[PDB]
């Protein structure tokens, strides 16, 4: 928890959002998760305008990949701009995992 | 004043958490079992036979 | 980490141990007759091994 | 591509005679085989989970 | 401030007196308006030979259609006119037969009940009208499922014995049934030493006990016929009874290995055990969340519709089990995971399910002691099973005692390598066989 | 002892606690809610609210709730009708305080999640059709409809168009205009006095008025028929009567019971009811007929109802009319008066032995009244009842605009005119 | 009827003392469920071959 040289850690989060070029695909950060069966229910619980703007996002990229294709540096998505739309979804699912295991302890 | 379950037949029905959900304050006309053949209803959902006469401690 | 450690665990640990020691001696003693361990035949000298 | 590059490290030291060169740089490398799977992979990849902000 | 340590020593105790007829009197004080009278003997079907399997059903049937002093509707014109409700029951141990009225009309009330049990008529032309119901309520009896399973688990389980048969009996015995072998049932069966008077509500002891003496005192309290039966008891069998019958929705399975009877302190921690299986039913509220482990699996992939353990025990001998209502498809799947939990507590059962089901079994029986009948049945079977009223400080000094390992020893003991008792009525093909039924019953780790 | 004390608070809550010694204690919420106060829009609301009570609240996740009440033995459970509601909690004596802070999430901070809501319509359609397998709970949702155009006709289940289609929109506004302080009760019987008072302050922070109101019933005589493939006929023939709390709504009970409302005697001929006797006089098969009587806060239902062969359904709903007719005009003897005192009086004191049958009663009074009565009191206004008044309520019957609804195979069913 | 059907005679089958019916088949348990089975005992001394 820096609060002087907060000026540093703020372009190295932006450096390697860059050097990482899941932007390039015009993906957005919570589209590349690995999914174990926490996020498979999380995705379960989006609402649907949320679900269908990511389904289609994905399959841009895997076609873009296809052809070693990269979208033009307008569609790129900006580090400013990524909405984190599964993180309220995911650390719900977490807390009731590590409560029904807690409860198996007693 | 006083109740529906008293002096009248509306209905009440019941909903659970540990036991089996009900629905009747009139319902059962009796008197119709002496006159023979009212067969108990076959069920696809099935529902309480008993309605938690076992455990009885 | 913290998903493998508490009350629950190792008490199903405390049942276990008769049955790991009685899979563990399955393998120590179930070995010696099928590869013709010599050194341990010896042990137990009522068994006449080969011939 | 630093373990790609440590096993072609290990290839050609494993067809040298046994002197003086040919076993500090045998023995600096079967270090770094073990310390990169089993130490230095798993570290990075947290730092890498904290800059993306999980 | 109260405890429940406490309000267990404010329960009004049962007093018991005796007649020279052997009619023991039982009573429970606790100022109310409204009372509980009526008698319990010791008659069943476990007490009939193949020649009158039907005669105790039959007996019940025509107990409030005429007396000597009040015939016909008469008796139920009286009954109705002061407000009150006349009720009876009958199983294969007892037979009861109750009022529910008023604390004023008591003596009235219990002059009903003792020219009931002593003068019925009995007559020929009430009899033959008498077959018709009865008959048809045998037809109306094979449409309720489990009433059909649970009669086929005792005719499988105690096959040889007395308590294999039915409390209807045969329709050949029910069409068949003489008015002779009525009343030579009555004087067999009715005797003094087996009945119980109690009471409950707002009643006198006391008042009980003149009550008693003005109306019961003409029953013999004799060895007239010099027929006192040598009870031989009832042996459990493993076997099995399968009726296939593709056109029902739904198959019911009932399973049991053998208990202990009545009077074998083994029970409370077989009840600890059962309460850990527990129930379940389609219609509950917070399934895929629930304590149990067979509840918890068969909401979250639609196993059955529902399940039920029981305890059903007897004077020598008893049934302990499980009982399950689910589709064609799923038969084999609800077996597997029932047996597998059996196999968890004879090993492995943990300090945390038994006092959970020690909770639960406190709770289900006081719930079971509200109103004035329901104490009023406690009272009067008590007195014939245990020979004396247990209070709930008895049964509560009982239930503080069984821990994990009395649990894991007494399990071990009835269930781990048995031979079960089995019942299903189809569409049952995927029933798994007997062999593959028997072998469920050992563990593969301890 | 302490019958029982009772409390009106300042926000119109009545708190009312009788201190027992017994091991066992009930807790209830009563509140005015039910089918009665939806209207054309939002059908089936309250039967989803009846189903989601083990869900997740603000202060007890879903596993809290079914985990920490099976944890001690106890029970959670919901009651319901078309004017009221009813949430009821039960343990051992110590146990009670922690299932006493459940029952105030369920009802008074819920969270209705669309991932929850949505697998819970599912459960709609099985539990009306569990409810739907005996012939008498449709025939009685259709009298209902047959009978008023709003605010009694609506059922008590989910309509079938509607089932998925219940939003948690719907049940957010449902309780945030119904369930309010004004309109509920809070009823112990194994507590103190002073802790159900402590309790009751930890939801006084909002909701703390009067709420969305029922639009008054309006009678409409009508009549809706109902062919299926059912072996009997289910018939009902009313007209309307009384509401609750008034002195002809008494007469209508004391002419219940001298026509005959039920039985005494187990596989007895009812040989004190004047409907069952004059119907079996000339049908000589399998029937059932009672009288039937529903009372509410403004109006009343008073009729027949006939269960027979699908040949024999005219005789026997023609029978079971003439018979009131014969009472309207004078027929009246003073003994069955008397006789019909007692079962009106002994059935009251018998519905009051339980814990459960006690703790209804007391929310009953505390809803409609506000007030509680003795059982001493009631069963005074019983035998003030006078012969002049038995006859004047089966006049109002025979003189009314009638309404109906059957079932089953209606090739031989009388109209409403006919 | 349901109340109509017997299970049938097995006396054909039975072990020799548990053709006793008017026992509990208590002191005739856990010492009759063995005789066709310590066959199998002396088998795991046969199968070693």
């Amino acid at each position: 928890a820096v609060a002087a040289s907060s000026k540093w850690l703020e372009g190295i989060r932006k450096w390697y959002y860059n050097a990482a070029g899941f932007n390039k695909l015009g993906l957005m950060r919570d589209d590349t998760i690995y999914e174990d069966d926490d996020v498979k229910e999380a995705i379960r619980r989006l609402p649907e305008n949320l679900y269908n703007d990511r389904v289609f996002r994905i399959k841009r990229a895997l076609d873009l990949t296809m052809r070693q294709q990269i979208l033009p540096k307008e569609q790129w998505t900006k580090y400013e701009e990524d909405k984190f739309y599964l993180e309220p979804y995911l650390k719900e699912v977490i807390r009731e995992r590590k409560e029904r295991e807690e409860w198996a302890k007693k | 004043m006083l109740s529906v379950a008293s002096r009248s037949g509306p209905f009440a029905p019941v909903l659970s958490a540990t036991s089996r959900g009900v629905a009747g304050a009139l319902r059962p006309l009796v008197q119709a079992a002496l006159p023979a053949t009212s067969e108990s209803p076959v069920l696809d959902a099935k529902r309480s036979f008993l309605c938690r006469e076992s455990l009885s401690g | 980490l913290s998903r493998f450690l508490g009350p629950r665990y190792r008490e199903l640990a405390r049942n276990w141990i008769p049955t790991a020691s009685m899979w563990g001696a399955v393998g120590a003693v179930g070995l010696v007759w099928a590869t013709d361990w010599r050194l341990i035949l010896d042990w137990v000298p009522y068994i006449n091994g080969k011939f | 591509w630093m373990l790609v590059a440590d096993l072609i490290t290990l290839t050609w030291i494993g067809g040298q005679p046994v002197e003086h060169p040919f076993i500090i740089i045998g023995q600096l490398a079967s270090i770094l085989y073990f310390l990169i799977i089993l130490v230095l992979m798993p570290i990075t990849s947290i730092i890498e989970n904290n800059l993306l902000k999980w | 401030t109260a405890t429940y340590a406490q309000a267990l020593q404010s329960v009004p105790e049962t007093q018991v007196s005796q007649l020279d007829n052997g009619l023991r009197v039982a009573s429970e004080q606790s100022s109310q308006p409204t009372c509980t009278v009526g008698v319990w003997i010791d008659a069943g079907s476990r007490y009939e030979n193949e020649k009158n399997n039907g005669a105790g059903y039959f007996v019940e049937h025509l107990a409030f259609k005429g007396t000597k002093n009040r015939p016909g509707s008469a008796l139920e014109k009286e009954v109705e006119s002061m407000g009150a409700h006349l009720n009876a029951y009958s199983t294969r141990e007892h037979t009861a037969y109750y009022i529910k009225a008023l604390s004023k009309d008591l003596p009235k009330a219990v002059e009903l009940l003792a020219d009931i049990v002593q003068n019925c008529s009995l007559e020929d032309s009430q009899i033959e009208k008498e077959r018709d119901v009865i008959l048809q309520e045998l037809q109306e009896n094979d449409s309720s499922m489990r009433d059909v399973v649970f009669d086929y688990l005792h005719a499988t389980a105690f096959q040889g014995t007395p308590l294999a048969q039915s409390v209807e009996g045969p329709s050949e015995n029910v069409r068949k049934l003489s008015r002779a072998d009525l009343t030579e049932y009555v004087s067999q069966h009715y005797k003094a030493p087996r009945m119980v008077l109690a009471a409950a509500g707002g009643v006198e002891h006391r008042q009980l006990l003149d009550l008693a003496q003005k109306h019961f005192s003409s029953l013999s309290g004799t060895y007239v016929e010099d027929a006192v039966p040598a009870f031989t008891p009832c042996r459990f069998t493993g076997s099995e009874i399968r009726h296939r019958d593709d056109a029902l929705p739904l198959a019911h399975v009932a399973i049991a290995v053998e208990g202990p009877g009545w009077a074998n302190p083994d029970n409370v921690p077989l009840q600890v055990a059962n309460a850990i299986i527990g129930h379940y039913d389609s219609t509950y509220g917070g399934g895929t969340h629930m304590s149990s482990t067979l509840a918890s699996v068969a909401a979250t992939r639609k196993l059955c519709q529902s399940f039920q353990t029981f305890n059903i025990c007897y004077a020598e001998t008893g049934l302990l089990g499980a009982h399950f209502v689910c589709d064609n498809m799923s038969i084999d799947d609800m077996m597997f995971f029932l047996q597998g939990q059996w196999m968890r507590l004879c090993t492995s059962a943990t300090e945390s399910e038994v006092v959970r089901g020690k909770n639960i079994l406190r709770n289900a029986l006081v719930s079971h002691l509200d109103g004035t009948t329901p104490v009023c049945e406690d009272i009067g079977r008590s007195l014939l099973t245990y020979g004396r009223r247990i209070p709930l400080a008895e049964w509560e000094s009982r239930i503080a005692e069984v821990d994990a390992s009395v649990v894991r020893e007494v399990c071990s003991k009835y269930f781990y390598d048995q031979c079960p008792a089995v019942a299903g009525l189809g569409p049952i093909e995927q029933l798994p066989d007997y062999n593959r039924i028997r072998s469920g019953m050992f563990w593969l780790r301890f | 002892p302490q019958d029982l004390e009772f409390t009106r608070l300042p926000n119109g809550l009545v708190i009312a606690s009788l201190e027992n010694y017994a091991p066992a204690s009930r807790i209830g919420l009563f509140i005015k809610a039910g089918s009665r106060y939806e209207d054309s829009n939002n059908l089936g609301t309250s039967h989803l609210l009846r189903l989601a009570s083990s869900l997740t609240t603000k202060g007890a996740s879903s596993f809290k709730i079914t985990r920490g009440i099976e944890a001690v033995g106890g029970k959670l459970s919901v009651t319901s009708t078309r004017e009221s509601m009813a949430y009821t909690v039960e343990c051992l004596r110590d146990d009670i305080e922690i299932l006493m802070e459940f029952l105030l999430n369920v009802t008074a901070a819920p969270e209705f999640r669309r991932w929850e809501v949505a697998a819970l319509q599912s459960q709609l359609r099985i539990d009306k059709a569990v409810a739907f397998q005996n012939p008498q709970a449709q025939v009685l949702e259709n009298l209902h409809a047959a009978a008023y155009r709003n605010a009694l006709a609506n059922s008590l289940y989910c309509p079938d168009y509607r089932i998925g289609k219940v939003t948690p929109d719907q049940l957010h506004y449902y309780v945030q205009n119904h369930f309010t302080s004004a309109r509920m009760a809070l009823i112990g019987l194994g507590v103190s006095h002073p802790v159900l008072k402590q309790v009751a302050e930890r939801f006084l922070n909002m909701r703390g008025g009067l709420g969305l109101s029922g639009a008054k019933a309006k009678y409409r005589g009508g009549e809706i028929r109902d062919q299926n493939g059912d072996s009997l006929v289910h018939a009902a023939l009313v007209a309307e009567s009384a509401a609750t709390g008034s002195a002809e709504a008494n007469a209508f009970s004391v002419l219940q019971h001298v026509l005959g409302a039920g039985p005494h005697v187990k596989r007895g001929s009812n040989a004190t009811s004047s409907l069952y006797q004059a119907v079996a006089k000339g049908v000589h098969q399998p029937f059932d007929v009672s009288a039937f009587n529903a009372s509410y806060s403004d109006s009343g239902l008073f009729g027949i109802y006939t269960i027979s062969q699908a040949a024999s359904a005219g005789d026997v709903i023609k029978s079971a009319y003439d018979q009131v007719k014969a009472i309207a005009q004078g027929n009246l003897s003073n003994t069955d008066v008397q006789a019909a005192k007692n079962k009106l009086k002994a059935g009251y004191l018998m519905s009051v032995e339980s814990s459960e049958g006690f703790l209804d009663e007391v929310g009953s009074q505390a809803l409609v009244a506000g007030s509680y009565m003795q059982p001493s009191t009631v069963l005074q206004q019983i035998d003030s009842v006078a012969d002049a008044d038995v006859i004047n309520a089966a006049k109002k019957f025979v003189s009314g605009r009638k309404s109906m609804a059957a079932s089953g195979n209606l090739g031989h069913t009388p109209f409403v005119d006919e | 009827s349901h109340t109509d059907i017997r299970v049938p005679d097995f006396s054909d089958y039975r072990r020799a003392e548990v053709l006793d019916s008017t026992k509990s088949s208590k002191e005739s348990s856990d010492a009759r469920k063995g005789f066709s089975y310590l066959i199998t005992a002396t088998t795991t001394v046969g199968v070693a071959y």
